[PDB]
C-alpha cells in the first residue's frame, strides 16, 4: 500500500525489486525481474571476487629450529604475528565497507526504478511522497503493464488527467 | 488508481555490520569466514598422508624394530606423527638437522628401501650387532633395519665406495658411537682407535674418536649419535672407518616434490576423506578467503584471522511496513 | 537568503544541517536535529571501526640474532622493511578513500532533505535552484514547522497556490 | 536526438560531459568544459595517489643461507609467499573497487549536469525520460547558452510556455 | 515566503586530502596517527621494568660485583639497558647464547634468587677464589657472587646432582677455563688435565681441557667463557668435573610469560608514568591504530607507518557562502 | 525545440573488471601493473655493477690467478656473477660464511686493494708457493694473488702484528692447509706441528693442526680452507703460526653503504643502461606501484605480484548509441 519510502514488503515474493499497483481490475506485487537479475548478478559478481581473488601459495607447516635457534624461532612466530594483523584488520574492514556500500547499492536500484517510472508518468501523477503514486486517469491492467515495461504514453491519457487535476486545483 | 514502486522483505533474523552501522538486519548474507572444527585428518588432494602410528619419523626411518617396515615403494602428502609418540629413538644419541630433513621428505612422489651395502664384503670383524636397549619384544635384544652396528675392528680400515646408477636421489643415515670409556672402547672394538670419514659427492664428513661419560638413558651411559646425508644421481659415495661406525646398509630412494608440507601432529587416525587444506586440529575443506581455525595448515587455504565472524551483506534491509 | 547550493551558513550553529524560513512573522535558522544526529552517530561509528579493528599481537623488540648471522639480522631487517610497506601503503589510501566517501556521505544527507521537502510541496511552490523553495501561499510558523517535519498537507493549501500559480503564468 | 539515458555519444568530440540542443537556428553538439575539467583533474589525482603513495623500502636480492640452513632459507621463501599473496589479493580488489567507483563518479557528473537544466526550466519544458528536455517555449541560441551557464530565466518564458501547455493538455 | 535546505559552516582552517582532491577545507577533522614524542620511559600496563642501572644483563645475571644485587623476589615488564654500559663481563670470554636468553627472561611474573649448591661440600679444593679484572673497587679483587671459580682440582673428580622441586624453571649460569698455557694450567689446577660435563634433563654439555694462548685482555691471556641452561621443574642437573669449571652456586627461579618484550636501550631514567606501548625513544600511550615515531617498540602498538599525517575528515566541507 | 544532456564514445576497444562487473568496455584506462621483459643488466641510479665475468665472487676476492686484478679504486652498486662460472675455488676447500660476506661487498662507495704484509720479512721459510691446481691461461702452476702459502716452517713459530690507521674497514682473507697424512705434513713443513691463531680486535681466531684424509678433489686429497675478517679503522689484527697457513697478504680497504643489493646472476653482459631497478632477467625502469616480472630485485622496485593485469578505468563506460 505505501512504498520504499516506508520499509519493505514481505509481499514481494519473485524478486528484490518491484511494483505493487492497485487499480478497478484488482492489485498484486510484481517483480522488475530485469533489474532484480542484474543485481543478483552484480553481487555474485562482488562476492565471488572476494573469494577467487585468494588464490594463494601453497601452504606449508614446516616452521621448526633447532632447540639452540630460539632466536629464529621467535623470527617466525614474530611473521606470522605480522600477517595474522595484515589479514585480520584488512578483512575486518573489507567486510564493513563492503557492507555499507552494498546497502547503498540496493537503495540506488530502488531509486532508480521510482525515478524511471516518476518520468513516466510527469504530472500525470501526483507523487504522494511515500514512494507511490496516485495516477490521475484510469489504468488498468495494459496501463500498468505499461508502466512496468517502460512504454507508458504520458499524451495518450494527457486531457483525462488534465481534467482530475482541475478538480484537485480545486 | 496507484502504482508503487518496492523491495523484498522476509523473516531473516540474519544481521550485518556496517562502517557506518552496526547490527542491521538483512534478507540474506553470506560469510567469508571459515570456522568449522571437525577434527577430521584427511588425504590432501587425493593424496595419502604417511601415517607414523606410534613412531617418531627418526625411529621409523632408521628402522626401530617396533615399528613397521616399509615393504612396498610409496607415496604421501604430508606426515602425521603422535604429539608424544611411544617409540622413539631407542638407543640414546641425538639425531642431526632433523627440521632440514623434514623439508626434504614431507612430501614425496616415489620412495623406496633399497640395500646399498653388502656388508659380507668386510673381514676379520663383526656385523649386525644387537642391543638390550632396542628390543622387539620384552627381554629382547635387536637393533635398527637399516643400519648395521659394526664391531671388532681391531683398528683395521673398511673401505668402501658406491655410485647412485638410480634417476632418483638416495637417502642414507648412519651412525657414530661415543664410547664411555677405554675399556667399553676395547670390550667393543679392541683399540683405542675408531674414527670414520664419509664422503658424499664433494662434500667430507669426519668423525674422529670420541671417549666421553654421560649420563644414563634407557641404560646407556655411551651415545649413537645419527647423520644423513642424500647421494645424487650418480653421484658417488664412500666411507673409510677404522671403528666406532654404524653403517647406512640400507637407504630410501626417493623423488622430491615441489611443495613443502610438513608434520601434523595428532593422535587422531586418518580418516577417509580428502581435502585441500589440512590443519593439525581438522581439515579446512573450504575456498572461503579466510579461517580462524588454526595459525598453521598445510595444502591450498584460507589465510588465518582472528575475526569471530565476517558476513558480507548480499541482501536488503530487513525493513519491513507493518 | 540563499541555500546549499551555493555554499555553507555560518548562520548554522546547532547542527550539521537544517532549514532557513522566512515569512510575514519572522526568520531564521534551525537544524534538522534527527538528521544531524544520524550523521553524528554514523561518522562517529566509521572512525572508531578504523580506530578499534586495529587489535594487534603484542609486540615485540626481540630482534637480535649473534655477530655470525647477518644473514638472519638481515633477514629480520627485511621482513619489517616489508611490513613497513604493506602497513604505509594501505594506511594512506584508506585515508584517501574515506575522506572522499565522508564528503560524499554530507551531500547525500543534504541532498536528502532537500528532496523530503521538495517532494511534500510539489507544485505549491517554485523551486528556485539555490537550495531555497519560493512558496505560493502564506505559510505561518505551524505550516513551516509541519514542512520540517514531513506532516505539511498539500492539499489543504492547493487551492491558494493554484490562483497565485495562475497570477505569474501570466 | 537522444541523451544519456539511452548511451553515449560519438559526436561529443571536446570533452567528457555535454550537450545537444535544436532550435530554429539549428542544432550541434558542446562540450560542458568545466565539468569534464574537474572531473579530469579528480581522475589524474587518483590515479596519481594510487602509484604516487607507493614510496618503499630499498629492495635486496641478499637472500641466500648455508647448505645447513635450509629451515631458514625456507622461512624467508615463505616470508615472501606471504607478501607476495598480501600484494596480490589487495591490488587486485583495489583495482575492482576503484574501477567500480570511477564509473559510478561519472554516471554522478552526468546527472549534476541533468539535475541543473531540469531545475532551470521546471514546468517550461517537459522531461523526455531518454536525457533530453522539450522545450515549451522558443529557445534561440542565447537561452539556450543561458541554460547551459546556469543564467535561464524562468518567468521569462513562462506566458509562452503556459499557452503551449494548455494546448498539449487538449 | 521562503524555506531554505542548507548545512553548517564554521571559521576551522582544517583541511583533508581525498583520492580525487588535495586540501580540501573542512568544519573538523580528526587524526589517526600518533606522532608525539615524550622521550619518556615507564611502567608497561602497570608493571615496573627492571633498571639495570650501568650494568649490562650478562653483568647484572652473573653479579659482577659493581652491580646491585637482587635481595628479593621480583619481576618485570621489560629490561632497560643503557645504550654502552659501565659494568659488563669482566673476567674476558664470550656469553654464550645471550639473544636466546632475552626471549626467557627479557618479561617475567616471578625472579628469585637462591643458592643452589653448598660449595663447602667439596674436599681438597678451592672455592670462592678472586681475580683482579673483577673488583668491588679499585685494587680490590673479587668475583661474580653468583658464580664460584674452584681451583686446585688436582685431576680429582667434583661430583654434584640438584633436583628441581619447585614450579618454577631455574636459570643456571656457568664458566669454562681455557688456560694460556701448561705452566698456567699447573699453578691454578695442579694437574694437565679440567674436563667438566654438566647435565641438564636429558641433555649432555662437555667441556673438555682446553689449553691455548689468546690476547691479552684486561691483564689476561687466558679466558673463562660462559654458558646457561633452564632446569625445567621437576627436571634434574648434574655436574662431573675434574677442573677448570666455575660453578653455579647460585641461580634464578622465574615465571615466564607469554608476551616476549625485550630490552630497551637508553640512558634514561625510569619516570613515574604508565604506558600500554614502550619504544626506546618514548611512551606511544595511545589507542590510534598507526605511528610514525619507532620501527621497533613493545606491548600494545599502533602499527608503524612512514605517513607525515593521516587526518580523516569527520566534518563537511568548509565553503561558507561568498 | 530540445535540449539534451550526454557523455562521451570513442572506438577504443578496451576493457576493464570491476567489482560488480566483468569485461566492460571503456573510453580510456591505464595500466598500474609492469610487465614487460626488456632482459638489460644495466646500471643502477647511475651506478656501474660489478661484472665478475666468468669468476666466482670467491675466486675474484681472493684472486684466482685466472680473473682479472683489481687494480683502481672503484665502486659498485650490485655484483653480477655467471650461474655456472668456470673459475671457482681452484685448491680444494670451504670458503666459510659467504652469504654474510655478501652482505658487506654488495654494494660499495670505494673498494681499493692494498699490500697488508711483507712476506719477506720471515726467514728461514719458502713463500708464494704454487700448485697446479691454480694454473694461469694454461697451464703451469700458480696461486691465489692475495693468499701467500708459506712452507717449510719446520715448527718455526711467526708473529706478525697490523694497525688499521685508515678511516676505512679492512677486509682480509687467509686459508688454514689441512694435510692427508704425516709424510705429506712433513714435506711441506718439515715437522708435525703447524697452528695458527689470528687476532682481529678482540676476537681470537685459532686454528689447530688437523691432519686427516679426503676424497682427492682436482688431484688433492688435502684441503685448505678459508676465512674472512674486517679491522675497523683504529684497530688491530695479529697472526702466530707455526704452518699450515696461507697468509693474508693482500686486502681491501672499503666503504660501506646502506642499501644493501646483492649478486645478480645471469650469462649476459652489462649493456650500456641505466635503471631504478634491476632484476636477473632484466630491467624493470618503471615507478607503477605493481611488477609481475619477477621475485626477486634490486633497488627501488614495484611490488611483486601474481596477477597477469592490473587495469584501472579512467575514462567512461564506452556503449554509443546505436
Ligand atoms: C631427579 O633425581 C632424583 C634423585 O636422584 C638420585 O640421587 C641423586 C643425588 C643421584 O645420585 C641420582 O643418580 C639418583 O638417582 C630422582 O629420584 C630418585 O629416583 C631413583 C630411581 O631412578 C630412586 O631410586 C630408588 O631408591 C629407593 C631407595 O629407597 C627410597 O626410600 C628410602 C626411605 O628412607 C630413602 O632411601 C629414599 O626415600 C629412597 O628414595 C629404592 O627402594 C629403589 O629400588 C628400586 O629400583 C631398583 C633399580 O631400579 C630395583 O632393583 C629395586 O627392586 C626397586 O624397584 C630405587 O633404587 C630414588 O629413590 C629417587 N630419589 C628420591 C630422593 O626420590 C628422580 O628420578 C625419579 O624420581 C622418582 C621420584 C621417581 O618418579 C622415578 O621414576 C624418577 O625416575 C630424578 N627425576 C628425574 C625426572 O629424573
Ligand atoms: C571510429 O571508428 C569509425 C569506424 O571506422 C571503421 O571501423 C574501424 C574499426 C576501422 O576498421 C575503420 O577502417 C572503419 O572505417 C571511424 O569512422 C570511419 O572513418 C573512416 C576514415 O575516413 C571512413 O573511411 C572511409 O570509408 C569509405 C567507405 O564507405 C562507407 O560506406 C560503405 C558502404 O558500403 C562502407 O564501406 C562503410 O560504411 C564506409 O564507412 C571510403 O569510401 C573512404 O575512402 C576515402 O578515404 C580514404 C582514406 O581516408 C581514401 O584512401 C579513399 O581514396 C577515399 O578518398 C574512407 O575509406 C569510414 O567511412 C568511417 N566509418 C563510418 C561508418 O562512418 C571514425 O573515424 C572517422 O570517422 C569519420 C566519420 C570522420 O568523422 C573522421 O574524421 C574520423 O576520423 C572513428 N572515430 C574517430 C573520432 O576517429
Ligand atoms: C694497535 O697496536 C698498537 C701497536 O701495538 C704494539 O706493537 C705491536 C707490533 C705489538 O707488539 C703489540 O703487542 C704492541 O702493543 C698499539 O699501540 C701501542 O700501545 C702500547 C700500550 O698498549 C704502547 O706501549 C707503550 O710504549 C711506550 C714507549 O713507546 C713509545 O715511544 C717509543 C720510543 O720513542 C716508540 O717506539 C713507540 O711507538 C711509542 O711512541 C711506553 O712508554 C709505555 O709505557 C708507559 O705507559 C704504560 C701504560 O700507558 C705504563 O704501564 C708504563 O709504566 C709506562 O708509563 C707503553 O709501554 C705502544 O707505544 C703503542 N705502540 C705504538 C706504535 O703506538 C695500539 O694500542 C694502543 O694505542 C696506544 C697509542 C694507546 O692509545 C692505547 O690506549 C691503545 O690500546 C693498538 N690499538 C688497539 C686499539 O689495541
Ligand atoms: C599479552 O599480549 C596479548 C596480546 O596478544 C597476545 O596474546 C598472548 C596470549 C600471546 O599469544 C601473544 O603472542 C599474543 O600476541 C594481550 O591480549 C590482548 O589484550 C586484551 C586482553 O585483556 C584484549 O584487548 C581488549 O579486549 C577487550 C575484550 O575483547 C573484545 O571482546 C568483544 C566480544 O564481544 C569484542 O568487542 C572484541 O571481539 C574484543 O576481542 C576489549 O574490551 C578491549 O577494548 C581490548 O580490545 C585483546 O583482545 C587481547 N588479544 C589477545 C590475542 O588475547 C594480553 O593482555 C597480554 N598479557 C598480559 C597479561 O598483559
Ligand atoms: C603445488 O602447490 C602449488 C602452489 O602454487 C605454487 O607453485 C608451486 C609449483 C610451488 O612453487 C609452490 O611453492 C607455490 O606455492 C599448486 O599450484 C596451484 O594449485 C591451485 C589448486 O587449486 C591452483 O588453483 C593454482 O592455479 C596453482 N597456483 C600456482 C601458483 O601454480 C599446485 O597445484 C597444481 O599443480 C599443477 C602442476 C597442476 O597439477 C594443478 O592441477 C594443481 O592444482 C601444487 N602441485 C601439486 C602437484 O599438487
Ligand atoms: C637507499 O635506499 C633508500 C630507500 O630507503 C632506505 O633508507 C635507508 C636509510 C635504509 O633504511 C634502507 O633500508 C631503506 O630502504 C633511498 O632513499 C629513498 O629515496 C626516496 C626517493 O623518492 C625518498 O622518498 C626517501 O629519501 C627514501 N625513501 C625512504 C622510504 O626512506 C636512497 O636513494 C635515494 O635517497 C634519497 C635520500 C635521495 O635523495 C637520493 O639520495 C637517492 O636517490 C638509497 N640511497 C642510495 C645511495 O641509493
Ligand atoms: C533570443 O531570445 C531572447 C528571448 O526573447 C531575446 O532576448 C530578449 O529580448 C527581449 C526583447 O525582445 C528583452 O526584453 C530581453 O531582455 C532579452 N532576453 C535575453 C535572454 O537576453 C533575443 O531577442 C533580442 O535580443 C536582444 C539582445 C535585443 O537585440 C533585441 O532587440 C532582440 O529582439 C533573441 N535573439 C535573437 C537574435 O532572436
Ligand atoms: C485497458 O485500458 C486501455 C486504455 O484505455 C485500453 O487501451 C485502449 O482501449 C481503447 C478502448 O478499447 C482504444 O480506443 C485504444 O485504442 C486502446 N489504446 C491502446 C493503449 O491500445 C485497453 O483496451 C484496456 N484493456 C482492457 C482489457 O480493457
Ligand atoms: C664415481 O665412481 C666411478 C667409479 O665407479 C667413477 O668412474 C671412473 O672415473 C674415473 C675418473 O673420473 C675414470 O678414469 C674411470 O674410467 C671411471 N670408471 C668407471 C667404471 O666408470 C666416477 O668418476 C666417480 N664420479 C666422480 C664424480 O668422481
Ligand atoms: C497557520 O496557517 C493555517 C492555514 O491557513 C491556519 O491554521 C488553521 O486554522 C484552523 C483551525 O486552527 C484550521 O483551518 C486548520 O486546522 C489550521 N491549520 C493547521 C496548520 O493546523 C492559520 O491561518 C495559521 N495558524 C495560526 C497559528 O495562526
Ligand atoms: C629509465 O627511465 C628513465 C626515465 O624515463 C630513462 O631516462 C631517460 O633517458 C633518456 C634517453 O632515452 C634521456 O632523455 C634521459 O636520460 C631520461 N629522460 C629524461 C628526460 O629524464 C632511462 O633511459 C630508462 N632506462 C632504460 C634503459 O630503460
Ligand atoms: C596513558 O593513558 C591513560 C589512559 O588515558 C592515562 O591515564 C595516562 O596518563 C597515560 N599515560 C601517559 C604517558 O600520560
Amino acid at each position: 500500500i505505501a512504498g520504499f519510502i516506508e520499509g519493505g514488503w514481505q509481499g514481494l515474493i519473485d524478486g528484490w525489486y518491484g511494483y505493487h499497483h492497485q487499480n478497478s481490475e484488482g492489485s498484486g506485487y510484481a517483480a522488475d525481474k530485469e533489474a532484480t537479475q542484474k543485481a543478483v548478478d552484480a553481487i555474485t559478481t562482488k562476492v565471488n571476487n572476494i573469494i577467487d581473488k585468494m588464490n594463494t601459495q601453497f601452504e606449508s607447516t614446516a616452521k621448526e629450529f633447532n632447540k639452540i635457534e630460539m632466536r629464529i624461532k621467535h623470527l617466525s612466530d614474530r611473521v606470522d604475528d605480522g600477517f595474522l594483523d595484515v589479514w585480520s584488520y584488512n578483512a575486518e574492514l573489507l567486510v564493513l565497507l563492503e557492507n555499507e556500500r552494498t546497502l547503498d547499492f540496493h537503495d540506488a536500484n530502488v531509486n532508480n526504478l521510482y525515478q524511471k517510472v516518476k518520468v513516466q508518468l510527469k504530472d500525470n501523477a501526483i507523487d504522494m511522497g511515500n514512494g507511490c503514486f496516485k495516477i490521475l486517469h484510469k489504468c488498468n491492467n495494459t496501463c500498468m503493464d505499461d508502466i512496468k515495461n517502460g512504454t507508458y504514453n504520458y499524451y495518450e491519457y494527457r486531457k483525462e488527467s488534465h481534467l482530475e487535476k482541475q478538480k484537485i486545483d480545486s | 488508481d496507484q502504482i508503487c514502486i518496492g523491495y523484498h522483505s522476509n523473516n531473516s533474523t540474519q544481521t550485518v555490520n556496517t562502517l557506518l552501522e552496526s547490527n542491521v538486519p538483512v534478507t540474506s548474507s553470506h560469510s567469508i569466514l571459515e570456522k568449522e572444527h571437525n577434527g577430521l585428518l584427511c588425504k590432501l588432494k587425493g593424496k595419502a598422508p604417511l601415517d607414523l602410528i606410534d613412531c617418531s619419523l627418526p625411529a621409523w626411518l632408521m628402522g626401530n624394530p617396533k615399528c613397521d617396515e616399509l615393504l612396498t615403494a610409496s607415496e604421501w602428502a604430508y606426515i602425521k606423527e603422535d604429539p608424544e609418540p611411544e617409540n622413539g629413538i631407542c638407543f640414546p644419541g641425538d639425531f642431526d638437522s632433523l627440521e632440514d630433513l623434514i623439508l626434504l621428505v614431507s612430501n614425496t612422489d616415489h620412495f623406496r628401501k633399497e640395500k646399498i651395502i653388502d656388508m659380507t664384503r668386510f673381514s676379520d670383524v663383526t656385523t649386525n650387532n644387537v642391543d638390550s636397549a632396542c628390543p622387539y619384544d620384552t627381554n629382547g635384544a635387536s637393533f635398527y633395519r637399516n643400519l648395521n652396528w659394526v664391531q671388532q675392528n681391531k683398528g683395521k680400515q673398511l673401505i668402501f665406495h658406491y655410485q647412485n646408477s638410480e634417476n632418483n636421489p638416495l637417502l642414507i643415515i648412519w651412525g657414530v658411537h661415543q664410547t664411555s670409556n677405554a675399556a667399553e672402547q676395547n670390550t667393543y672394538y679392541g683399540s683405542q682407535t675408531g674414527s670414520t670419514t664419509i664422503t658424499i659427492g664433494e662434500e667430507t664428513n669426519t668423525y674422529p674418536l670420541v671417549i666421553s661419560e654421560s649420563s644414563i638413558l634407557n641404560g646407556h651411559s655411551d651415545r649413537i649419535n645419527y647423520f644423513w646425508g642424500v647421494v645424487n644421481p650418480n653421484q658417488n659415495f664412500s666411507i673409510v672407518s677404522t671403528g666406532n661406525f654404524i653403517w647406512p646398509e640400507y637407504g630410501y630412494f626417493f623423488q622430491k616434490t615441489t611443495n613443502i608440507s610438513g608434520i601434523i601432529k595428532s593422535s587422531e587416525k586418518i580418516s577417509d576423506c580428502d581435502t585441500i587444506c589440512q590443519t593439525k586440529i581438522g581439515a579446512i575443506n573450504s575456498t572461503l578467503p579466510f579461517q580462524n581455525i588454526h595459525q598453521n595448515a598445510i595444502g591450498d587455504c584460507p589465510k588465518y584471522v582472528k575475526a569471530q565472524e565476517l558476513v558480507l551483506a548480499t541482501g536488503l534491509r530487513n525493513n519491513p511496513i507493518k
